[PDB]
């Protein structure tokens, strides 16, 4: 039953915060495995390249 | 400190519409003068070079 | 507003009598209905926000194309080409010829009824049937400097509002919409 | 400001005595009136702090939406429709139909009684009612300079107590917003 | 300043022999009390350093807010909320509704006696009711000029005295007091 303790561990405040942070950077790094299944799914830009 | 006064001023006897240019989307079309609306200016940076001058 | 609002403030500035009914037999009031029936109509040529509309027409048997009865001016929207109104029907001044083979698409401007017109519409059509009367009927004096002055604030007010209710803005051309379709992927 | 107060002022204005009741059947009070609701329909048209609210009106059996019967003007609110009065009922001037299919978000502006207004919205229409009756019943002379001057006065106060109520700013901006949520951590 | 003072000064203005009670049955001291309560109100609306005040409202049974009687006009201190007079209560404006839930806080303007008003706010108001009754009664004649003169000279006075009065600084500023905190360990 180790998908409990892997649902206990985890700290959604976290890694909510974390999306701003590489959406202003590189968003590709930071994609969720948990929503794609072998197809693409389009990841959006910032206005800025800095 | 005075420097801190962030105010924007309408003149008075101007055509404007206030409520258009202060809540429609950026981007969008407004009917009036284009120099209705002034920042606050209060002449008081020369002050502030002229006493940094004389400190120095 | 009523018409007999309209005609009651053009009898004050003439300096006449209050009147009770639109059907009183006074010579006057024919003429001030005729001034702002005249008047309305050709304020309302070049279109606005609440008199414009997109419609398609279809050919007859013979291949004529009639128009509306209640339009006022025609224009055309496919590609380069011209129409004109003539002999109550459509011509093609492309083509030089008054039967066509199939739908068209032009737009269309119409006119409507003083009660269904705007407050500031009103009154920029009842002032300036006012001036147009006054002047004729009794010269040019010191007085019809208010008039004026009445129907310029009026028609402030009027292309004010013109401009709130289309929305205007840069966002809705395509390249626009090509910028943003190339920030996604 | 009770009406009997502007009516008196207007009599004053005009060089007639006073009154006492509105009521009185003298012939220049009826005119009075009218000029007084003429003028007060025509300047609240284009909205206030006062006198604007937001509403969602929902459809009949047949699909028609009326319209409130105090309103003076009405606008859309949903994407780029246009919405406008005709017939005693809403017209959809996008799509060039009268029957709708679900309720819509409009704004709505209403008129309210004399007593009701500040004290500087009754001045100005006082003062305007009373330069166009003296104007078109005893000629331009040289004493509706100073009715001019006591209209624009009043106009600034207007003006400036609007803008007061407001309370306009730069930190309601969602750019203003965002920032603070970036600074948060 | 007592009302008889005033009374005399403006009869003097017009030409008419001075008087010795406010209480004399002559027809035109009604209509210069008139004229100075009304010039009187119409001043003291937008507020000033002895008329201003913060209070705070209860609700009713229902939950309906009534407002001071000697009030001129109404604001609100609540956020961005906005309230208006309206059928001899409070409406709350961003809501569109009558009832209120609990206790609010408002800015109100009250009228005072005219014993009570200061020197220079009396002198503005006995010279604008003079030439509020001169001007009607008498046409516009070179002699307003003194009278406009009069009270421009006391305006000035009554605003350098309002500027005394409240004593603005700079150093009531938060910055000012955050930088003294710091200066300070």
């Amino acid at each position: 039953t180790y998908e409990s303790l892997y649902t206990k561990y985890r700290d959604d405040s976290a890694i909510l915060k974390t999306e701003d942070y590489a959406h202003w950077t590189l968003p590709t790094v930071y994609a969720d495995p948990d929503l794609r299944e072998g197809k693409r799914v389009n990841v959006r830009r910032d206005y800025q390249s800095v | 400190i005075e420097a801190c006064r962030v105010l924007h001023m309408a003149k008075p006897g101007s055509q404007i519409d206030v409520d258009s240019m202060a809540e429609r989307e950026s981007g969008a079309w407004v009917a009036g003068d284009p120099n209705g609306v002034a920042a606050y200016e209060a002449g008081d940076y020369n002050k502030i070079i002229a006493l940094t001058q004389e400190i120095q | 507003m009523e018409l007999l609002d309209a005609v009651n403030t053009c009898l004050t500035a003439l300096g006449e009598a209050r009147v009770t009914s639109t059907d009183t037999r006074h010579p006057s009031v024919a003429l001030i209905l005729q001034t702002l029936a005249t008047k309305q109509k050709l304020l309302l040529e070049r279109g606005w926000w609440f008199n414009t509309q997109d419609e398609e027409m279809f050919p007859d048997l013979l291949g004529r194309i009639p128009y509306p009865a209640a339009s006022i001016s025609v224009e055309s929207l496919d590609g380069y080409n011209i129409y004109s109104k003539r002999n109550n029907f459509l011509f093609n001044n492309t083509c030089n010829t008054m039967y066509f083979t199939g739908p068209v698409c032009i737009r269309v401007t119409y006119n409507l009824d003083f009660e269904d017109l705007p407050e500031s519409v009103a009154t920029v059509i009842t002032y300036r049937a006012a001036r147009a009367v006054y002047v004729g009927d009794l010269g040019n004096d010191a007085s019809v400097q208010d008039l004026v002055l009445n129907e310029q604030q009026a028609m402030l007010l009027v292309e004010e509002q013109h401009m709130r209710n289309k929305k205007h803005s840069t966002r809705r051309r395509r390249p626009w919409g090509k910028y943003q379709n190339a920030l996604s992927g």
